[PDB]
């Protein structure tokens, strides 16, 4: 069942940081796309931020550029999600799924629209 | 007569990818590869056909001269008859190439903090390109037994990666910068010499 296992994540207060993890299964990372999306409490799935197959091109969100870093490693089949200064606006729950590249081999935020196979996710938490 | 304009290619300051890689012709001028040399900062200077040191004693038809961004440890690739994604997908020479690959290391100006975003290469193809072949297309590459009908997805993979270029990069993975000079020779009177 092909799928992107998260980890990571926690609770913390407004300021803290996390690294979230997500490592593919059954499947190997380096051609694909990936990005990781939250869904905030009663929300949609939100992209947040995307990186290209070979790690060379990010993208991020308003909310979220400047204060989250996205990166790859390929040889461990794993995409890292480093989150900093972080608000209570960021409270969701976290997943990795496959993006489709851009035709200049940059990243998308949409999951592939075949794709069904989220995750649990993680939890994120920021609260005082 | 007067001089080629190597200036205008070797000091470019923007340079193509090379799956999209750059041609220019040099055509009716004098050709002194003294320039080249003098200005050491190559670490790849090299030449097929004809002996290196002895290039201003020569007359050709035309010469081409190919440019484009690769990793340091790619430029071995930038030869007749070798093998890899950057000679099979991206630019091949002919077995037969007579002319010079130059390269010089460009981590100063094309790698960025942020990653450079330009610079691709194609790392998918359904058969290799044949030499001076040059494929711009950005097709859904079918990987697998399912087809993909245009559409990214599992086995159906995009076929052009970004390099990336941070300065931080250690070296064999810095952008290196590469002109290639073709030194063709045809059935007619010959344009370009060097101070013989
Ligand atoms: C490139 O620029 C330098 C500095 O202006 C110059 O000395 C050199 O000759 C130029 N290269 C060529 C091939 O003209």
């Amino acid at each position: 069942q092909v799928q992107l296992v998260e980890s990571g994540g926690g609770l913390v207060q407004p300021g803290g940081t996390l690294r979230l993890s997500c490592a593919a299964s059954g499947f190997t990372l380096d051609y694909y796309a990936i990005g990781w999306f939250r869904q905030a409490p009663g929300k949609e799935r939100e992209g947040v931020s995307c990186i290209s197959g070979s790690g060379g091109i990010t993208n991020y969100t308003d909310s979220v550029k400047g204060r989250f870093t996205i990166s790859r490693d390929n040889a461990k089949n794993t995409v890292y999600l480093q989150m900093n200064s972080l608000k209570p606006e960021d409270t969701a729950v976290y997943y990795c799924a496959p993006v489709s590249h851009t035709v200049v081999a940059g990243c998308a935020f949409e999951a592939w629209t075949d794709f069904g196979s989220w995750g649990q996710g993680t939890q994120v938490t920021v609260s005082s | 007569t007067n001089l080629c304009p190597f200036g205008e290619v070797f000091n470019a300051t923007r340079f193509a990818s090379v799956y999209a890689w750059n041609r220019k012709r040099i055509s009716n001028c004098v050709a002194d590869y003294s320039v080249l040399y003098n200005s050491a900062s190559f670490s790849t200077f090299k030449c097929y056909g004809v002996s290196p040191t002895k290039l201003n004693d020569l007359c050709f038809t035309n010469v081409y001269a190919d440019s484009f961004v690769i990793r340091g440890d790619e430029v071995r690739q930038i030869a007749p008859g070798q093998t890899g994604k950057i000679a099979d997908y991206n630019y091949k020479l002919p077995d037969d190439f007579t002319g010079c690959v130059i390269a010089w290391n460009s981590n100063n100006l094309d790698s960025k903090v942020g990653g450079n975003y330009n610079y691709l290469y194609r790392l998918f193809r359904k058969s290799n390109l044949k030499p001076f072949e040059r494929d711009i297309s950005t097709e859904i590459y079918q990987a697998g037994s399912t087809p993909c009908n245009g559409v990214e997805g599992f086995n159906c993979y995009f076929p052009l990666q970004s390099y990336g270029f941070q300065p931080t990069n250690g070296v064999g993975y810095q952008p290196y910068r590469v002109v290639v000079l073709s030194f063709e020779l045809l059935h007619a009177p010959a344009t370009v010499c060097g101070p013989k």
